[PDB]
């Protein structure tokens, strides 16, 4: 349907992509919550830029032509005049990802990004090439660019008057496709009815209880009440992915973090609709509910299992989950919210 | 044997509302959602089978101990 409200527009998620998110949220009957996507990544994700996984840890750049990418020179990243203790730590991150599948590509923006870039205020003042910007960074490096019979613009630069430019380097795909932010999912609230089969497969061999008994035990039903509680436990246990959250999952050679069977499914249903509207994968790992380094952000974008979109403050998040749990949606929290008094539970704990 | 924090997550699945107790309506919903349509009669029977203390509901201890 396209951006349908303000929430959709502030989420930083490309429309086409968000259209699938909503469609899948309803296909699987699961409420999907995401952390905000920085706005300088939205355009990239939409035209086909690849998204980054957990193996990559080189802070991105928020200024210059390079905004939206993960620059190889950390001085180009969101770390421009910091400390040599820091600029060194960033060298490492760069290093890590460069030995492991990640390439160092030559930054070349697209005609359109050039638009977005100039339209957003990140860059000016170019004869077409010699651009300008009041971002501290420009008082240390000189930027420029040149077209090609490719339409794209190649990013060059030098440290301030000791010439010779080079081709700006960013971290990219093993397939060469440069990396931009990935849509970090905050949590997935699946309707309990999504686990009926899981329970059965584990307890009745895929059979409804009534069919199981009639097949294995001839004609107060003590054994039947026992069997019921059994798929009842199995359903919840699959619903919250107890078993599966004990290990790590892997997409090929990429660690997708801690993730339940159902969340993985969603990830695939989602990355799917992304490919269909012209993008690459956008969800590279499990949800924030299983992130050992939980982050605090006042706003979170939510997509009901009904397609309704809204922005939620932590407080409205609590009441939200509560209402959703009354409708039979399952939710479990990151395991450290408790100790740091940040739990979304008004129960025993 | 799942850990204790593991058993509480699964427990919240049953405990739809605030309080840390499993009601008969909470169970009747859980069963229906998981593919079993049961009578109020059979519903009270699953509760009864787990209700060690006889208070009509399944608390935390009786859920974990059901095993
Ligand atoms: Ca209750
Ligand atoms: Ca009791
Ligand atoms: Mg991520
Ligand atoms: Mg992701």
């Amino acid at each position: 349907a396209g951006y349908a409200n303000a929430a959709d527009r502030e989420s930083g998620i490309p429309a086409a992509v968000l259209d699938g998110i909503k469609a899948v949220a309803k296909e699987k009957n699961a409420t999907l919550m995401f952390r905000l996507v920085n706005p300088h990544s939205t355009s990239l994700i939409a035209e086909g830029v690849a998204t980054k996984g957990l193996g990559v840890h080189a802070k991105s750049s928020d200024w210059g032509l390079q905004a939206g990418y993960i620059p190889v020179n950390p001085n180009l990243s969101k770390l421009f005049g910091r400390a040599p203790e820091v600029i060194a730590r960033a060298d490492n991150d760069v290093n890590s990802s460069l030995a492991h599948g990640h390439t160092a590509v030559d930054l070349t923006l697209s005609k359109e990004r050039l638009d977005y870039l100039r339209q957003a205020g990140l860059v000016t003042g170019m004869a077409d090439g010699v651009v300008a910007s009041n971002h501290a960074g420009y008082e240390q490096f000189e930027f420029r660019v040149k077209e090609t019979s490719d339409g794209r613009y190649a990013v060059q630069y030098r440290r301030k008057g000791g010439d010779d430019f080079e081709a700006v380097k960013v971290i990219g795909n093993a397939a060469g496709i440069p990396l931009t932010a990935d849509i970090d999912m905050f949590a997935i609230m699946p309707h309990l009815s999504n686990f009926r089969d899981s329970a059965r497969s584990s307890v009745t061999s895929g059979d409804s209880v009534t069919d199981y008994l009639a097949r294995t035990r001839r004609a107060l039903d003590r054994e039947r009440i026992d069997l019921l509680w059994k798929i009842a436990r199995a359903g919840a246990r699959s619903a919250v992915g107890t078993e599966a959250r004990r290990q790590f999952r892997y997409d090929g050679d990429m660690n997708i973090g801690v993730i339940t069977d159902f969340e993985l499914e969603v990830r695939n249903a989602l990355n799917r609709r992304a490919h269909a509207v012209g993008a690459q994968d956008v969800v590279q790992h499990g949800t924030e509910q299983n992130n050992p380094f939980p982050e605090a952000d006042e706003k979170i974008f939510v997509v009901s299992a009904t397609g309704e979109s809204q922005m939620l403050t932590r407080g409205q998040l609590k009441e939200y989950i509560g209402q959703q749990r009354g409708e039979g949606y399952v939710f479990y929290e990151n395991r450290a919210y408790g100790v740091a008094g940040k739990s979304l539970f008004d129960d025993g704990l | 044997t799942d850990s204790e924090e593991e058993i509480r997550e699964a427990f919240r699945v049953f405990d739809k509302d605030g309080n840390g107790y499993i009601s008969a309506a909470e169970l009747r919903h859980v069963m229906t959602n998981l593919g079993e349509k049961l009578t109020d009669e059979e519903v009270d029977e699953m509760i009864r089978e787990a209700d060690i203390d006889g208070d009509g509901q399944v608390n935390y201890e009786e859920f974990v101990q059901m095993m």
